């Protein structure tokens, strides 16, 4: 994941949209590949291809939403002009959130999953802005 | 890194003592009286310098002694000896309770013949002094300077100022 | 051997202390027969 | 060559763990592991361990795995399924085999691997010690050394094996 | 140790084991002594914050000594590129 | 001291194997601490030297240290010759 | 059991602990959490039952693989440092594979799946040891190696664990099940102030045994395993529902009761060091165990839910069973966050 | 490192993974649990030789023992299991579901 | 030192008076184990065992004395740790050059 | 290498009289003429178990005759006696507690 992450947080905002949606497809993707891992081990499929099918349905599902939020976020700050700016951010989490809204077909998920995703990528964007530390090194 | 030094090939050159090893069990024990000083000032040499580059000199006389102690024999005592290792050779493990007849008559050899007293049970296992020139190594083992220990906290031990200032704690 | 490889020093040690090393077999018989090699490494416990 | 008698032992040490790792019918599981500690004495043995070797031979293979294969026999197997016969065993089976061949190919071929972490292939017995002439097994001094040095691994060591007696007789008679 | 009872108490329950550099049987010393005894006279009570840079030195060397990965790649070099020269004519080994 | 005795006789007669257990390993506990010779055990394991006597450097002021192995300082192993 | 053979293979128990904590060397760690596996399992498999046998079971393929595990760990330390001694380890793979295999040990995410289910199949009293007096051999060892931890790792054990004890907790009926989730939210409190603090570490921990206890004497006093027996209690023993009340709140970190001690001094010690993010993630998600330990106040103390008509019988006796220290566990459990700069003794 | 390890730490992975992957009989998993005993004997074992750390020399014996009495331990599991459903299938110990 | 609850360099430090607040709430919570070990067991809260509960009072003092003397102790050795090291690196706790609010600028914010 | 000579010889001879003996002429031109609980009382299962406790006991006893040759005996025969004494207490354990009888 090192790697990745940093391709992304390397290619500044608002720009080369192309290689930000690809960063974020494949965190996307890679997050439906682990969820999908669990699920298969821990709730057996019924056969092998249900077991396969599951597994493309959640890892293109996580890859749709990496997409979506990364070219919408990447198109709203090339547009605006405001490369740092976690507005954009909200905007592409919020598109997030419609997807998975859509995938599982539930409009109240889709707004609840906008608002929560929308809020969190702002989060993120604002940590980044100003050296928010999740896991912070010990220091005293 | 460095290179690692080596002597040359003509510097390790020496006279070798070309006998099997039941003829050095044979003669082991007149061996180690007759020539301990030599040997040990190179035993010496090799424990407090840990190199074998630097006792290469001392290595020498030990093969010196050595000859010259077997052609004491060769000259004096070439028939019993001879009788007494090929003794020795035949065991498979070389036991000396096997061939005490045989080993009577060498050591009754060089005892006229040189005046050879074999050392007593537990003598050549007495850990002995050496005078020796060589200068005493200071830091045979090329240790680099130790690290500064940290600064010493020292005084008098006292309240802690205001207690222990958690929060709003007073004490 | 390496005479023409470049930027190797011949005879360098791979440690920082100057101290003397006892040499590993590899070190020793790094170049001979197998016959000597097998017989300074598996000699002893192979002796019936 | 037997230069690298080693190296194949640890070979073949690693065909029987895929054996029973693979999980055929716990008898073969048992006789993949017979094999492979038959295997790994000899590995032992090489490296100077000749006490180390025959205690696997004494109590592992004597006295684990005779207690293992009577308890198989017991309340386990009392007839063997045909061996690969199952799908999952051969695919499982195959597979490990064949990334084993695969090192051993690759690390034979350059004299040296990287599977994960590299390893060196020019052979074990570059390691080894250059001079040894003591009259005694060092091995042998070490272990020794357990009832002089070692007061407090034998209390705690022999308090464990009669706790082991007196808690089986408990989880036993139910 | 967590509780450290056996300084308290001068009693050794285990510390005879846990270096290589301590007393031996028939004073047997390990393949790696010096190297053993030179990092831990370095490192001996800075702290192993300190230790781990001011005897990376020490500590390289013992390392070395351990596993010889270094030794068997300088042991590799030397032979691949004799195996090239047999492979080309350009060397006869001695006797 | 009788209704020990009375005690032994009972188990002499009815377990002669387990009352020859117990007591050949009360002597194997008791002797050892009894016996006069269990000093020369000591005596003997120190005196196999198994690894070389390597000299002292002589400053001049060691005069209980042989120069000679055949001098008469240091330890002696007479005593073990008559044992 | 025989009741000499009970205080033999509870001292075993103790001793294979006590050996953890005062050993300097890898192998005697080792032996001591072998010693202390071999004990536990026949206090497991005492009331001889199906469920009993299949929860020792599942507790020994998991404390063996985590045993094997960390001394793999040792050997490879082992081989790239020459040396035993507990301490720092030197190898990363070395420092990985050790603790995962204390994760295990302690039951902490994604290796909890056993605590919930040896804690059903087991007896009051051995639900009590295995999650108090087993944490503690465990949290010794990453109270040494700490130094050596990967951040991000034993971070992630800690988020995890908080998340998955708090909504595991949720859906319990069982008392068992509940203080066994309650207890992976617990462990990962301990471990996630580990890199910064570990004072605070031990702390958590004993606050944590102390009031743990509590509950489970509480639970062993009226022989209650379900969430409808307990609340019977108020019709029997009103007493009880109040101190189950108590250390409850207590458990759920309220001021000014002793369980908010842990979690406000292992927040100040993550600011101090920037860390803003996960104590306030962690603080909320803890809301979640508040929930489902207000639900018990609910049905226990705060209302008087249905009884029985052969409970009068029980009127006419009086509680027999030892209940040693609940006086002295409760009010600790209650009553000390006025002492807690009395912490540093744990320095 | 030296071309013996890479096998050894090979079989203690491919223990691991059996282990880790069970199949029905219980009998299979105490397998692999030996089989990761045995890997992490030898590997002790040359590691302790080969640098002539001679006081220890002593471990893998305890490590055997130990692990040994742990084995007795889980056959003697085994058996009890086996006598509550007449098979070791690790599908019968599944009452704490629930 | 090590493994010691209370080091022979603690007793360089004054005690902890016998008429401690925090003390006398150490005492007062073995009072309240006394008579919650009266509840749980249905005898009269207030008046029975009061032997019992003497020695309630008495435990809880008597390891609380204990317990407030390593607290004071380690709090000491905190400050004596924390000078000599500002003392050992007078480098990095150089004095403050203070200047007065005359001189200092602040900018104003207007509250309209 | 003779122990694997001889180790080869002996096995290789077992195997070639093994398939020997099962293939010889036979001189006839016709046709030729599971994993449970077996009823095997648990008795057996104490035997080998306490075989195999008795059995790492024994592996611990095995260094004696070398550590005798040590200068701290007063250890060593404390440790040897102490060692065997608690495998005697592992017996008594087993036989006041019936797990040495075969009735029932
Ligand atoms: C070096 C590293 C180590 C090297 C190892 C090399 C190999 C040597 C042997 C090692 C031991 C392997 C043990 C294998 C084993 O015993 O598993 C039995 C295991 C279950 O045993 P079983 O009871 O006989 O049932 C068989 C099936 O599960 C059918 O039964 P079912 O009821 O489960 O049917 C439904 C089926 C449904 O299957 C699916 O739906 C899978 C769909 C996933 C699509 C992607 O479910 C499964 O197959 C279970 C697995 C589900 C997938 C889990 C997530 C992946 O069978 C398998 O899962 C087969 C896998 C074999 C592959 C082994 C490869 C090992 C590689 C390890 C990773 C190393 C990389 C680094
Ligand atoms: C026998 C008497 C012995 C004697 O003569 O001296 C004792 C003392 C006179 O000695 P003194 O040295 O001259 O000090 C008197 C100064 O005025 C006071 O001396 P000071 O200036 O050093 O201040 C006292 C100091 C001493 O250090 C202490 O921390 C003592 C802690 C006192 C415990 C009070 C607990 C009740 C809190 C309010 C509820 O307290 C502090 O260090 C910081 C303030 C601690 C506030 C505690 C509340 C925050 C804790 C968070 C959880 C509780 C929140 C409220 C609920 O007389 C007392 O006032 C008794 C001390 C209080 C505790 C013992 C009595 C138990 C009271 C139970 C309260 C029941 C709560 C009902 C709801
Ligand atoms: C500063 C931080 C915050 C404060 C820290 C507080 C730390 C705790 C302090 C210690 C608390 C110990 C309990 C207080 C003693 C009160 C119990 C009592 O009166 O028993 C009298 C006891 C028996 O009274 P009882 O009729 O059975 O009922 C008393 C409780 O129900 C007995 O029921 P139980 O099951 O709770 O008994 C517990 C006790 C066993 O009961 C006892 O015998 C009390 C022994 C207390 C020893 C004093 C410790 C302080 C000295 C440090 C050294 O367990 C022990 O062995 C002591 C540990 O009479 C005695 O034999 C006195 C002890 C003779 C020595
Ligand atoms: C250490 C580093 C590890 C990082 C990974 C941590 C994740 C560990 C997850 C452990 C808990 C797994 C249990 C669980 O979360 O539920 C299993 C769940 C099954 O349900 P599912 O198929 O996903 O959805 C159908 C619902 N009707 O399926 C899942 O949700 C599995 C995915 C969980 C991970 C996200
Ligand atoms: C500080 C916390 C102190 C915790 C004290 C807890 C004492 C136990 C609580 C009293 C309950 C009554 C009792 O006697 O304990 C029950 C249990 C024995 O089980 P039981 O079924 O009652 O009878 C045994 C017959 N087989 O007895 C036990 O097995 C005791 C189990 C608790 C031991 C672990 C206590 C937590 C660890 C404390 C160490 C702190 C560091
Ligand atoms: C310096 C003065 C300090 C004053 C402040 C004290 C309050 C702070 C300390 C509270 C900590 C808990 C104290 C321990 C509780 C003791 C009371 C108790 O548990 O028994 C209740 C009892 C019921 O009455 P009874 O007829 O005796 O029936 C007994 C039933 N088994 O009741 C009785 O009839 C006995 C008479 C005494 C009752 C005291 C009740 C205190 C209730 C405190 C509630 C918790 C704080 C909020
Ligand atoms: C409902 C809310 C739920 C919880 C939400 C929590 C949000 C927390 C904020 C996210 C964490 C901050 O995010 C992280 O910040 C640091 C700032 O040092 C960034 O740091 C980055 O800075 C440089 C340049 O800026 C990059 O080249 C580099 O890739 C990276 O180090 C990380 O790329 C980013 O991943
Ligand atoms: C539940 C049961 C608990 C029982 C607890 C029993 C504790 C027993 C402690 C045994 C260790 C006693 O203390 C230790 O013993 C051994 C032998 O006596 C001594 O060791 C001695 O023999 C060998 C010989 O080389 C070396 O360890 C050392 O050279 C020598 O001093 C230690 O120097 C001493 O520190
Ligand atoms: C002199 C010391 C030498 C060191 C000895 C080494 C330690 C050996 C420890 C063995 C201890 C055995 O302890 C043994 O316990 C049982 C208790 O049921 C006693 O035997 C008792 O029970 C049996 C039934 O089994 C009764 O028939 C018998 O009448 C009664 O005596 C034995 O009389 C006693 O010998
Ligand atoms: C269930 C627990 C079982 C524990 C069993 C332990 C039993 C121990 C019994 C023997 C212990 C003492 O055994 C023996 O006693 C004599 C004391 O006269 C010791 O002393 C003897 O040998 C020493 C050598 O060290 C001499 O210096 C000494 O002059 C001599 O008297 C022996 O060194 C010791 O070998
Ligand atoms: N590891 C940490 N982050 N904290 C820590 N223990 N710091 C050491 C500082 C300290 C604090 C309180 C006391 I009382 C004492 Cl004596 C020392």
């Amino acid at each position: 994941a090192k790697t990745v992450l940093r391709q992304y947080w390397d290619i500044p905002e608002g720009t080369e949209c192309h290689r930000k949606t690809y960063a974020t497809t494949s965190i996307g993707g890679a997050a439906g590949l682990v969820v999908s891992a669990y699920s298969v081990a821990l709730k057996t499929p019924t056969s092998f291809l249900e077991g396969v099918a599951r597994t493309g349905r959640y890892t293109f599902t996580a890859a749709a939403i990496g997409a979506i939020f990364g070219l919408t976020s990447c198109i709203s700050a090339q547009v605006r002009e405001k490369p740092d700016d976690p507005l954009n951010y909200l905007i592409g989490g919020c598109a997030g959130g419609l997807i998975l809204g859509a995938r599982t077909r539930s409009y109240g998920i889709g707004a609840a999953a906008c608002a929560y995703m929308g809020l969190t990528a702002a989060l993120v964007k604002m940590g980044q802005l100003e050296g928010w530390q999740v896991f912070a090194e010990p220091k005293v | 890194p460095g290179i690692v030094e080596l002597p040359s090939l003509e510097d390790l050159k020496v006279q070798e003592v070309k006998v099997s090893s039941s003829v050095l069990k044979a003669a082991a024990h007149h061996y180690g009286a007759q020539c301990d000083k030599p040997n040990k000032e190179f035993m010496l040499c090799r424990w407090e310098e840990k190199d074998p580059r630097r006792c290469l000199e001392e290595g020498k006389l030990v093969n010196q002694c050595a000859l010259e102690f077997f052609r004491q024999i060769k000259r004096h005592c070439a028939e019993p000896f001879t009788e007494y290792w090929t003794c020795i050779d035949y065991s498979g493990l070389q036991l000396f309770r096997r061939c005490r007849k045989q080993q009577a008559q060498f050591d009754e050899c060089v005892l006229d013949k040189l005046g050879w007293v074999r050392p007593d049970l537990g003598d050549l296992s007495k850990v002995t002094k050496v005078k020796t020139d060589r200068p005493l190594p200071e830091n045979p083992y090329h240790s680099r300077a130790r690290p500064e220990p940290n600064p010493e906290v020292e005084g008098d031990l006292k309240p802690a100022r205001h207690g222990s200032r958690l929060f709003f704690w007073t004490m | 051997v390496m005479k023409d490889v470049p930027g190797w020093k011949v005879g360098e040690s791979v440690f920082h202390t100057t101290r003397w090393v006892t040499p590993m077999m590899g070190e020793l018989y790094g170049l001979r027969a197998s016959e000597e090699v097998l017989s300074a490494t598996y000699g002893f416990i192979w002796y019936t | 060559m037997m230069l690298y008698i080693v190296f194949i032992l640890s070979v073949i040490f690693v065909m029987g763990f895929v054996g029973f790792s693979s999980k055929p019918s716990p008898i073969y599981g048992g006789l993949g592991l017979i094999v492979s500690g038959g295997v790994g004495c000899g590995i032992v043995l090489n490296f100077g361990g000749s006490f180390l070797g025959l205690m696997v031979f004494l109590i592992y293979l004597g006295g684990m795995m005779v207690v293992f294969g009577y308890t198989t026999a017991m309340a386990t197997e009392q007839y063997p399924e045909i061996w690969l016969s199952n799908k999952a065993v051969l695919g499982a089976f195959v597979t490990g085999l064949l990334m084993e061949f695969f090192m051993v190919y690759y690390v034979l071929k350059d004299k040296e691997v990287e599977v994960v972490f590299e390893f060196n292939g020019l052979g074990d017995w570059v390691i080894y010690d250059t001079g040894d002439s003591g009259f005694f097994s060092e091995e042998a001094m070490g272990i020794a050394a357990l009832y002089s040095y070692g007061t407090w691994l034998v209390i705690v060591t022999g308090w464990s094996l009669l706790i082991g007696v007196v808690v089986i007789m408990e989880i036993t008679r139910g | 140790p967590f509780f450290d009872v056996q300084k308290r108490l001068g009693v050794d329950l285990d510390r005879w084991m846990t270096i290589q550099s301590a007393e031996q049987p028939h004073k047997i010393p390990s393949r790696c002594h010096a190297f053993e005894k030179e990092w831990i006279e370095c490192a001996h009570g800075i702290g192993s914050i300190r230790a781990e840079k001011e005897c990376k030195i020490e500590f390289e060397d013992f390392r070395e000594c351990l596993l010889r990965q270094k030794t068997m790649k300088r042991l590799h070099a030397i032979r691949r590129q004799r195996e090239k020269l047999i492979k080309e004519g350009k060397y006869t080994p001695p006797p | 001291a009788e209704r020990v005795a009375a005690f032994l006789k009972n188990v002499w007669a009815k377990e002669p194997v387990l009352v020859a257990s117990f007591a050949i390993a009360g002597l194997a506990v008791i002797l050892p601490t009894l016996s006069p010779y269990t000093k020369y055990s000591l005596m003997i394991n120190r005196a196999t030297p198994y690894n070389y006597p390597v000299p002292l450097r002589d400053d001049g002021n060691m005069p209980d240290v042989p120069s000679h192995p055949q001098d008469p300082q240091g330890p002696s192993l007479e005593w073990l010759k008559r044992l | 059991m025989n009741p000499i053979i009970f205080i033999i293979i509870l001292l075993t128990i103790m001793l294979g602990t006590i050996i953890v904590m005062i050993s300097s060397h890898w192998l005697l760690v080792w032996i001591g959490f072998e010693m202390n596996m071999l004990a536990i399992i026949p206090i497991m498999m005492k009331n001889h039952n199906p469920r009993a046998t299949e929860a020792s079971t599942k507790y020994f393929l998991t404390q063996s693989t985590a045993s094997m595990l960390l001394m793999m760990a040792v050997i490879i330390n082992l081989m790239f440092s020459g040396q035993w001694t507990v301490m720092k380890l030197f190898n990363p793979m070395a420092s990985m594979l050790m603790t995962m295999a204390l994760a295990m040990k302690l039951g902490m995410a994604p290796f909890h799946f056993w605590v919930p289910e040896v804690t059903q199949g087991i007896p009051l009293s051995s639900g009590l040891i295995l999650l108090t007096w087993q944490k503690l051999a465990p949290m010794s060892v990453l109270y040494q190696i700490f130094p050596s931890i990967n951040l991000n790792l034993i971070l992630t054990l800690s988020v995890l664990s908080i998340l998955i004890g708090g909504w595991g907790g949720l859906n319990q009926t069982q008392l068992r099940k509940i203080m066994a989730y309650s207890s992976i939210a617990h462990m990962g409190w301990m471990t996630a102030v580990l890199p910064y603090n570990p004072t605070m570490t031990l702390l958590n921990l004993i606050i944590y045994i102390i009031m743990t206890s509590t509950m489970f004497t509480m639970f062993m006093a009226n022989s209650t395993t379900t969430t409808l027996s307990l609340s019977h209690t108020w019709n029997k023993t009103p007493i009880m529902t109040v101190l189950i009340l108590a250390t409850l709140l207590s458990m759920g970190g309220l001021p000014p009761l002793s369980g908010f001690m842990p979690k406000w001094m292992i927040i100040q010690e993550m600011t101090k060091n920037n860390s803003i993010i996960l104590p306030t993630f962690m603080a909320i998600t803890a809301l979640l165990n508040l929930y489902f330990y207000m639900r018990l106040t609910y049905s226990t103390t705060l209302t008087m839910f249905p009884s029985t008509n052969n409970m009068k019988m029980k009127w006419q006796f009086p509680l027999m069973k030892k209940m040693t220290f609940l006086p002295t566990m409760v009010v600790l459990s209650t009553m000390m966050l006025p002492l807690t700069p009395m912490l540093s003794v744990l320095e | 490192m030296s071309m013996v390890y890479m096998n050894i730490m090979m079989a203690f992975t491919v223990s691991l993974v059996g282990l880790l992957m069970y199949r029905s009989h219980l009998m299979s998993s105490l397998l692999c649990l030996e089989g990761m005993m045995l890997s992490l004997f030898v590997m002790a074992a040359l590691t302790i030789l080969n640098s002539h750390f001679t006081l220890a020399s002593m471990m893998p014996i305890i490590l055997l023992v130990f692990a040994a009495c742990e084995a007795a331990l889980g056959l003697s599991l085994l058996v009890m299991v086996s006598n509550t459903y007449g098979t070791d299938y690790v599908q019968n110990l599944n009452l704490l579901q629930c | 030192a090590t493994f010691q609850f209370l080091p022979d360099e603690a007793r360089s430090l004054p005690p902890p008076k016998l008429t401690d607040p925090r003390l006398a709430f150490v005492g007062f919570l073995g009072y309240c184990s006394g008579l919650i070990d009266n509840a749980i067991r249905r005898r009269p809260v207030l008046l029975a065992g009061l032997h019992r509960q003497l020695l309630y009072i008495t435990s809880f003092v008597f390891v609380g004395y204990y317990l407030l003397k390593r607290q004071d102790y380690m709090y000491a050795v905190r400050d004596h740790d924390m000078f000599s090291y500002i003392k050992s690196h007078p480098e990095d706790f150089p004095e403050k050059d203070k200047k007065t609010y005359g001189e200092v600028f602040e900018e104003f914010h207007p509250v309209r | 290498m003779n122990l694997m000579l001889a180790l080869l010889t002996n096995f290789t001879l077992a195997t070639l009289l093994v398939i020997i003996a099962f293939w010889l002429p036979q001189l006839n031109v016709y046709s030729e003429k599971g994993s449970a609980r077996l009823p095997f009382s648990m008795k057996f299962f104490l035997v080998a178990i306490t075989f195999l406790l008795f059995d790492l006991e024994i592996a611990l006893l095995l260094p004696l005759p070398w550590a005798s040759q040590t200068a701290n005996l007063n250890t060593m025969l404390t440790m040897a006696l102490f060692l065997i004494i608690l495998l005697a207490v592992s017996l008594a354990y087993e036989w006041t507690q019936k797990g040495l009888e075969w009735t029932e």
